[PDB]
């Protein structure tokens, strides 16, 4: 929802054993890209196979013979692959062990990666993975991926074959040791449906056009993110046939789920906030393109546990600290974001989250002023606002006099306000402590980071823990941040010569 | 509804997002997909729903009758070699039939066999088929309603409710009736928006049917004293066939156990009420019930008077007391049958020029001003605005008449509807020259058209402009039949008057379904003339007709093309509506063409049959106007 | 705090209503007709099927509010207030009976769905004369097994006489035996002679069945007349004009 | 469904349901339209404001602020209104302060000795009235106390008696 | 036509005085006047 | 009550054609008196109403309406929330039987006088028939309930909230 | 000129109007303990109700003109004296 | 009674407008 996808394409993830389309192009005459895949059966049986790959679009029309075809619009956009014997007839595959190489594809935008500094380039937005096998024998699964059965035994107590039973809710809930209300609380495919803030604009009528019919927001947009890994074909209940059944269950998603629900037991949280927090973390990390369980994630959970316990920190808060605020809710409540701003109507217009900017430095333009004032409605004093805003603008890289009505600005501000407030420190004071710790005031304005060049000045989490500790020490010693900073020479005291 | 789905694809790297369809030679194509078809090296992109005959070269003008296929000379000569040039296009009907239309009728086949008739489709022998409606299956498609679309109505000439061949009759010529059965529409209640069972009569009738008018008037007055009711006199409306209206079942789609043959001029009067009606009118009631069941609204209206029944109108219009009796009997009818929303006065013409069995005076258009005022006032004050009935007129198709009609004063008296009798612009005897009967437009320089080259255009333009009338009160008719001649000469439009002009039930009057049975076919996914007939379209008047040279059999008629065009025009002009004249004679083909022409859309992506393939135009001919012939 | 917002919300509503009546209705095109009559806040409540004067102290669900408005519309037309749109007698009865209210509508639905839930032996409609006696025994209050046994034995005793009832005569309701009902009279074999009547319908067949519904048989009913003075053990019933 | 059917039964004259509040069939059936709660007033003002927004579009003035229309629509009587004035009024009310007091204290000079104009303007603030109402009340009279023409003047004219007035 | 109190009892309300007023046909004043 | 009078009457009833006036269902209540009666009605409300059946009609109307209000009142007396909606509906219907109170039309005109003045003046109409009290009683009763519903109050108009206090 | 139309267009109920006109029971009252400059209203033929609304309570709207606005008995509804 | 049929009871739902339901409920 946050970007257009009307034009986009796919490229082969660069790998030394695969050759093919590595860059997107605005136009081509070729019906399909050609790909060649080098692979080896564990017998060191090594072969290469050609394959065809093509971007494909599909659309619908009514037989309204009176109007012209009026076709131009955003449209569903999909990827199709096809092997043919005609391109690989020589390979004579009868005896070869059936197992061969991985295949991977980036779904990618192509744009000036620096709208100023040119860089018109294709650039990824999603990644996906496949394994290819070749077996003239029409071999069995026990030949193809025998490891699966061992997995299903150890993790499901069953043969991989038993998945075909597991597809039904009864077998599923049984083997999982779960009751189906939990499952709908997981799937949101029934009444536990997602909800969206009315006051928020989206990048494209991806779902706004006439023929759009995906229920919006989708579970793969919210609440079902990690388990569906953003794939449009999300898992759902489906009407029965000799009992109720599940939409679609790749073993990949099955093992994701197997992990997920155990973690859910241990943390004791509803699925929506768990998924929310999890995605917030993994998407904040630039490295985890693959929605993978990783150390910073675990570390984040540790922090949440601790802070939730000590200060009753709501996971939404934590999530919107390390990532954007969420314009969504589960079926039953107002969205955290909209609650925070349109908490009540005090003006004519509700506050709304939009593209565009305003001259926050003075905002003499009535509308700009209105916007800024509504934002100042975020608890803090107007004067405080001006201490914060230049730092936010600078950290985000915006034009000095301007700010924009987007989550980035919002979240930055929210961090800077809320975090010290959790320690009862004024947002003003926070700047002082941050400089003391880092010689930077705007530190929390920045986005979280997990830089491999790990240094003390980088871990948000450690820094937060330090803020905690030192705050305790300060109050323990009956000190004051201003006094401390002055004594430490962080700021000069006002003096002048005298008679 | 009626959705279709299509797809396009490109190399995975291709960021593009235009709907794509590679180049191909122009064979025939069809449907909703994008196309980029090469022809004479020009590639013409499809702009509209593709049709079999939509040659792209001509399509430079109209790739479909709605718009041109736009094109560019993009291809290299190499690509011209790769694809080939389709330029030598030709029409081609399908090898077979994808959907049957015609059906057997043992009795019509016997009627052809009947040596007293010896009907043959070549006109060599009997020129009148008396083909019963049994020869065709129901063709109506289902369409989604739209408040913005003008109404579709139909007039049923209800005598068609009989054919003695059904029982074993047909020994006599007139025994070979139509046998038009309501069941077909009952199966498809969505088909029509408003329906009228045609004519109704009055005591004073001087016409030929007055025999029955008198006999039933006397029967009513025989019953009424025994019921304590007052006797009816002149001006009182009267039924035409009490058994038909209240006792039929078989040919009116009703459970035959409900039939009652005891109903007659001396017994019908107790039954003469909406609940008791167990004939044609009962069928109508059940039809509305099933319309509600479908969730659609069917409107019921009735015409008073008629071609034959116009006879007494001048005397009635003149006598204010008879006008009073008229209004009173009308009110009583509405009370007995509240299902009717509207009445339609059908006087062929007050100022004369209708049937010759008519009393007429050049004061009768004014008497009709009085009549309208009186009826309007009485009925409105009686039923109240919550149930305000509608008043309509069957407007004459000729300038000289409508000029005399004082219609602006009738509108000042609250006239609701103006159904224009836009048909039979030509007739098989009185006309000097062959011509179209219901053509929308007139040919170039049609003269003043008091005898030829008439058109709906010619009438409605005057009515909207010279009379200033809003066309929202105006409704256009399409006719479920052709008219024919013999010995026609297409150059001078001369023809053999007074001869065996081909028809169904009568000379010169070939009914549409019978036309399909004998002289034209569509079942091969394409309209074509058969049995010596050829499709012709006059580009002068833009009108369709069949022709046969062997006996100069000219036959103008409404066609899928013309009917669609009428719909297009009606929408374009925001007319009050359109209607099928003699609904008994269309199985639904041109009804579908009408819906589609007005732009109604089907519900499913499936049909009884697609009318599309039949919009293939008739063979080009420039039929000179009578002015062009004389000049 | 929030009370301030309540104030301005209320006055906003007030002003907006004033504008609607003051300009929209009198001026706007579509209302050219209705402005004949819609002229006050209550007229708005009627037309809009919603109440504008509620205070900010009230909260509701969207669904419930919609339902309320619909109900108002229904009631108004039922009350024959809008022009046209009449309602059949039964149709109206159904509304004013149960469909007017969710609870009763649900009860009706649930009854149709699971009548067994509503079944209660104490509430039987069909009920033998002596069955009344039996329950009139058991209903006494606190109870014991033996006492119940006594009661049921009494019922059984009477049932003996039921099984010993002897028919005496019968009369047809009319000429069409195949559909007209008929009545019968019978007496006890045991003395004193006691007398009963009952009836049978000839209608109530299934259209497919060469048989009649069990309902066709009436209950046997006692006759109170001191008939023992009868001349010769003879009697005739007559039913006419429903008497 | 019931009403939908009934409204098929004729009488085109009637102000059929969807002629009003056409949003109603458009509402989605869902868990939240069921479960979550809101003030009735919110809906009332919303739907009504929607109607008004359409009407101003019919005035061809959708470019105008709907609130702002109330800034000068003088009829009916209560119609003229000003949101910012209300906001100020209640704001200072919550502070338990009067605007006149605020301005009076904001003047650099001492209240016991400061310019007449400031006293004037402060007192005007203490009126609590909006500038719009002020202007409206300030308008000059449209009608002369009496109006006459030669017809009645020839017929002669009598003023009311006068000695009774004091 | 329609069923409403005044429709059932067609009467100009102006033909009545307000209750409680002196104008009331049963005002205590009226009682006093009768006595006088 | 329906047997006497039905406001929910429907024109499907041909009795209307048989001349039955709308809603009224008692011929004795409908058909006309002809003053073949006493010139004066001495003292019985019933006897005079037997001369002016309209009076019975009014009484009937009152009784019906009252019963409606009684239902609504029981509904509002119920504890659980949704009953309030029922009360709301009942009251709405009732009000619909009355339209708007005739305040303006009732407005009093008066000029003072001495008893002497009145005594002379009354020689061979300063008062008028007032609106009869039970009507305004009904109006007010319903208006009071409506007000309580305006403010989410009990039927008693008591606050439903606990009105907690602290400092 | 008629009360119904007036109260309607004004958005007002007539008790307010009598509270404005003082022509009914909301009549003016005068202190017994005060002398006045002339028997302007003390003479025999005097009959203006004293004190008048134009003397008190109706001053600004009547601008002291003796012909003060008042209710007047109905004719097809109650009506206003002079406007 | 054995065990309550929770899983078997589990609800499936898709939102619609009243208009949608009205059309959908056609024959």
């Amino acid at each position: 929802a946050e970007k257009d996808l009307s034009r986009h394409g796919y490229i082969v993830k660069a790998a030394d054993n695969i050759k093919g389309p590595t860059q997107l192009v605005e136009h081509s005459d070729a019906s399909y890209d050609v790909i060649e895949l080098t692979c080896t059966n564990q017998a060191k049986e090594t072969i290469t196979v050609k394959l065809r790959g093509e971007n494909i679009i599909t659309y619908q029309r009514t037989k309204a013979r009176m109007v012209p075809f009026d076709n131009s619009s955003p449209f569903s956009r999909q990827l199709k692959l096809t092997f043919v014997a005609e391109d690989n007839p020589s390979l004579g595959n009868l005896d070869k062990g059936p197992y061969f190489a991985n295949m991977d594809i980036y779904a990618a935008e192509w744009v000036r990666e620096n709208v100023s500094s040119e860089t018109m380039v294709s650039r990824p937005f999603l990644t996906m993975t496949y394994r290819i096998a070749i077996a003239k024998a029409g071999a069995s699964l026990e030949e193809l991926q025998p490891e699966a059965d061992a997995f299903f035994i150890n993790n499901f107590g069953l043969s991989a074959e038993d998945s075909s039973q597991l597809v039904k809710l009864v077998a599923f809930g049984d083997q999982t040791g779960s009751k189906a209300e939990e499952i709908e609380s997981l799937l949101s495919c029934g009444e536990n449906l997602p909800i969206v803030s009315p006051n928020v604009i989206f990048a494209n009528p991806i779902f706004g056009s006439y023929f759009n019919d995906e229920p919006f927001p989708a579970p793969y947009h919210f609440g079902g993110v990690y388990i569906n890994a953003h794939q449009r074909n999300a898992m759902t209940i489906i009407r029965a046939e000799g009992g109720r059944e599940i939409q679609s269950l790749s073993n990949f998603r099955l093992e994701r789920l197997n992990r997920f629900i155990r973690l859910q037991r241990w943390l004791d949280l509803p699925s929506h906030q768990l998924d929310l927090l999890l995605t917030s973390v993994m998407q904040a990390d630039a490295d985890n393109s693959q929605q993978e369980i990783t150390e910073p994630v675990l570390k984040s959970l540790g922090l949440f546990r601790h802070l939730n316990l000590q200060y009753k920190i709501t996971p939404e808060i934590f999530s919107s600290w390390l990532y954007q605020l969420t314009p969504f809710a589960v079926s039953g409540e107002i969205a955290f974001f909209d609650r925070i701003f349109n908490r009540e109507q005090l003006f004519d217009q509700p506050f709304i989250l939009d593209g565009g900017s305003f001259t926050y430095l003075d905002a003499k333009g009535s509308d700009a002023k209105s916007v800024k004032q509504l934002c100042a409605g975020l608890n803090i004093s107007a004067v405080t606002f001006q201490f914060i805003a230049p730092l936010v603008q600078s950290a985000l890289g915006l034009e000095a006099g301007t700010l924009v009505r987007s989550f980035e600005v919002v979240s930055s501000l929210y961090r800077l306000v809320s975090i010290p407030q959790t320690f009862g420190l004024s947002t003003e004071d926070g700047l002082i402590l941050m400089n003391i710790l880092t010689d930077e005031m705007g530190y929390l304005a920045k986005q979280p980071a997990f830089d491999d060049k790990q240094t003390q000045d980088k871990d948000f989490l450690s820094i937060i823990l330090k803020m905690e500790a030192l705050s305790a020490w300060l109050t323990k010693n009956n000190l004051t941040p201003a006094s401390l900073a002055l004594l430490l020479g962080v700021t000069r005291l006002a003096v002048v010569p005298t008679n | 509804v009626n959705k279709y789905t299509y797809t396009s694809s490109k190399a995975m790297s291709d960021i593009s997002d235009v709907i794509g369809e590679p180049l191909a030679a122009w064979d025939s194509q069809v449907g909703g997909r994008v196309f980029n078809v090469i022809f004479d090296g020009k590639v013409y992109t499809n702009t509209y729903w593709v049709e079999r005959w939509q040659v792209p070269g001509i399509g430079s003008s109209d790739g479909n009758p709605h718009n041109a296929w736009k094109f560019v000379r993009a291809a290299t000569a190499d690509e011209i070699n790769k694809i080939g040039n389709p330029t030598t296009a030709d029409v081609k009907p399908t090898e077979n039939i994808p959907s049957p239309i015609l059906v057997e009728d043992k009795y019509t086949e016997e009627t052809y066999s009947r040596p007293d008739v010896n009907f043959k489709e070549d006109g060599s022998q009997g020129n009148l088929s008396y083909t019963a409606t049994r020869v065709c299956a129901p063709m109506y498609n289902h369409y989604v309603g739209d408040k913005t679309k003008p109404k579709l109505s139909a007039y049923i000439t209800d005598w068609c409710q009989y054919d003695a061949r059904l029982d074993g009759g047909g020994s006599k010529e007139e025994e070979r009736g139509r046998g038009f059965d309501l069941a077909t529409l009952m199966q498809n209640p969505a088909t029509y928006d408003r329906l009228i069972f045609s004519f109704l009569g009055i005591c004073g009738d001087i016409g030929n049917k007055s025999k029955k008018v008198q006999e039933v008037w006397d029967g009513w007055n025989a019953q009424a004293p025994s019921l304590g009711l007052p006797q009816i006199g002149k001006g009182h409306i009267v039924p035409l066939d009490p058994y038909g209206d209240l006792g039929t079942a078989r040919n009116v789609g009703l459970p035959p156990e409900s039939a009652d043959t005891s109903i007659e001029s001396g017994t019908f009067l107790p039954y003469y009420q909406q609940n008791r009606a167990a004939g044609l009118l009962g069928g109508l009631r059940e039809l509305q019930k099933k319309a509600h069941a479908m969730g659609h609204k069917l409107d019921l209206a009735f015409s008073i008077g008629g071609w034959s029944l116009s006879s007494y109108f001048s005397a009635l219009a003149e006598n204010p007391d008879e006008r009073r009796v008229f209004v009173a009997s009308v009110v009583d009818f509405f009370v007995r049958f509240p299902m009717f929303s509207c009445v339609d006065i059908d006087w062929e013409y007050p100022g004369g020029g209708g049937d010759e069995g008519n009393i007429s005076s050049d004061k009768d258009g004014e008497n009709y001003v009085l009549l309208i005022k009186e009826l309007r006032s009485a009925l409105d004050s009686r039923f109240g605005y919550s149930n305000r009935k509608e008043i309509s007129i069957a407007c004459s198709g000729v300038k000289a008449k409508l000029k005399k009609s004082n219609i602006d004063q009738l509108v000042a008296n609250g006239l609701d509807n103006i159904y224009l009798m836009s048909y039979d612009f030509f007739g098989t005897i009185w006309a000097d020259y062959i011509g179209h009967h219901t053509n929308l437009y007139s040919p170039k320089d049609p003269g003043e058209q008091e005898l030829f080259d008439l058109s709906a255009e010619a009438a409605i333009d005057y009515l909207h402009n010279e009379l200033g009338i809003p066309m929202e009160k105006i409704h256009l008719g399409y006719a479920n039949y052709g008219r024919s001649a013999v010995g026609g000469d297409l150059t001078t439009r001369q023809y053999t008057k007074n001869g065996p002009a081909l028809g169904t039930m009568e000379n010169g009057a070939p009914e549409f379904f019978d036309i399909v049975k004998n002289y034209m076919d569509a079942e091969h996914s394409l309209s074509m003339g058969k049995n010596g007939f050829v499709l012709m379209t006059d580009t002068n008047a833009d009108a369709d007709f069949l022709f046969s040279e062997a006996k100069g059999h000219f036959i103008s008629l409404d066609t899928p093309r013309t009917v669609k065009q009428k719909g297009e025009y009606a929408a374009k002009n925001k007319l009050g509506g359109v209607f099928s004249w003699s609904g008994d004679q269309d199985c639904g083909l041109l009804a579908n063409a009408a819906r589609e022409g007005l732009g109604y859309v089907a519900d499913s992506n499936q049909e009884t049959i697609d009318m599309g393939p039949l919009y293939n135009p008739g063979k080009e001919i420039y039929l000179k106007s009578i002015s062009e012939i004389k000049s | 705090s929030n009370s301030i917002e309540a104030k301005l919300q209320e006055d906003l509503r007030d002003a907006l209503v004033d504008y609607y009546l003051g300009q929209i209705v009198p001026n706007s095109k579509d209302f050219t007709n209705l402005r004949s009559t819609i002229k006050n806040v209550d007229d708005l409540y009627d037309h809009l099927l919603l109440d504008t004067q509620v205070s900010a102290k009230v909260i509701t669900s969207r669904l419930s509010l919609v339902t309320q408005s619909v109900q108002q519309y229904i009631n108004r037309i039922a009350l024959n207030l809008e022009p046209g749109l009449s309602i059949n007698q039964q149709e109206a009865t159904d509304w004013e009976e149960f469909a007017n209210r969710y609870g009763y509508w649900a009860a009706n639905q649930q009854l149709r769905m699971f009548p067994e839930i509503y079944v209660d032996p104490t509430l039987r409609l069909t009920k033998t004369e002596f069955f009344f006696q039996l329950e009139s025994a058991l209903n006494q209050g606190k109870l014991t097994d033996d006492v119940a046994q006594k009661a049921v034995l009494g019922y059984l005793n009477n049932f003996e006489e039921v099984s010993n009832l002897e028919i005496i005569a019968g009369y047809q309701d009319g000429i069409d035996i195949e559909n007209d009902k008929t009545y019968f009279v019978a007496r006890t074999r045991m003395q004193p002679y006691r007398y009963f009547w009952r009836s049978l319908d000839a209608s109530q067949r299934n259209a497919n069945s060469q048989e009649l519904y069990p309902t066709a048989w009436s209950e046997w009913k006692a006759i109170s007349v001191p008939l023992e003075n009868v001349a010769n053990g003879i009697v005739r019933p007559i039913m006419m004009d429903n008497r | 469904k019931f009403i939908q059917s009934v409204e098929l039964d004729g009488s085109n004259q009637a102000r059929k349901l969807e002629t009003r509040r056409a949003d109603i069939p458009k509402l989605s059936l869902d868990n939240d339209a069921l479960y979550k709660e809101v003030t009735a007033l919110s809906i009332v003002n919303d739907v009504l404001s929607g109607s008004a927004r359409e009407y101003i579009d019919q005035s061809g003035q959708a470019d105008k602020a709907v609130n702002q229309i109330l800034g000068d629509t003088h009829f009916p009587f209560t119609l003229p209104y000003s949101l910012p004035t209300q906001q100020i009024n209640k704001g200072l009310g919550a502070s338990n302060i009067e605007l006149g007091t605020v301005i009076q204290r904001v003047d650099p000079q001492f209240s016991w000795n400061t310019t007449q104009e400031k006293y004037n303007q402060v007192l005007l603030a203490y009126t609590q009235l909006s500038s719009e109402q002020i202007a409206l009340l300030s308008l000059p009279d449209v009608f002369t106390q009496n109006f006459l023409t030669q017809t009645e003047l020839s017929a002669g004219y009598l003023s009311a008696s006068t000695t009774e007035i004091l | 036509k329609l069923p409403e109190y005044n429709q059932l009892f067609p009467e100009p309300w102006d033909n009545f005085c307000r209750p409680g007023a002196i104008e009331a046909l049963d005002s205590p004043a009226s009682y006093l006047l009768d006595l006088y | 009550v329906k047997y006497l009078f039905n406001p929910f009457e429907c024109e499907d009833e041909p009795a209307l054609l048989l001349g039955k006036p709308p809603y009224w269902n008692s011929r004795p209540l409908v058909d006309e008196p002809f003053k073949g009666y006493s010139l004066t009605q001495p003292s019985d409300p019933d006897a005079i109403a037997a001369s002016d059946p309209i009076h019975y009609r009014k009484a009937v109307f009152n009784f019906l309406t009252k019963n409606i209000i009684d239902q609504g009142d029981m509904e509002y007396r119920k504890l659980q929330p949704s009953a309030r909606t029922l009360a709301r509906l009942s009251y709405s219907t009732a009000s619909s039987l009355l339209g708007r109170r005739p305040d303006v039309q009732l407005t009093s005109f008066w000029q003072p006088l001495t008893l002497e003045d009145a005594s002379y003046k009354t020689d061979s109409d300063i008062f008028m028939y007032p609106m009869n009290n039970e009507l305004r009683g009904l109006w007010d009763r319903i208006e009071n309930r409506i007000y309580n519903l305006r403010h989410n109050l009990t039927l008693d108009g008591k606050e439903i909230n606990m009105d907690l206090y602290d400092s």
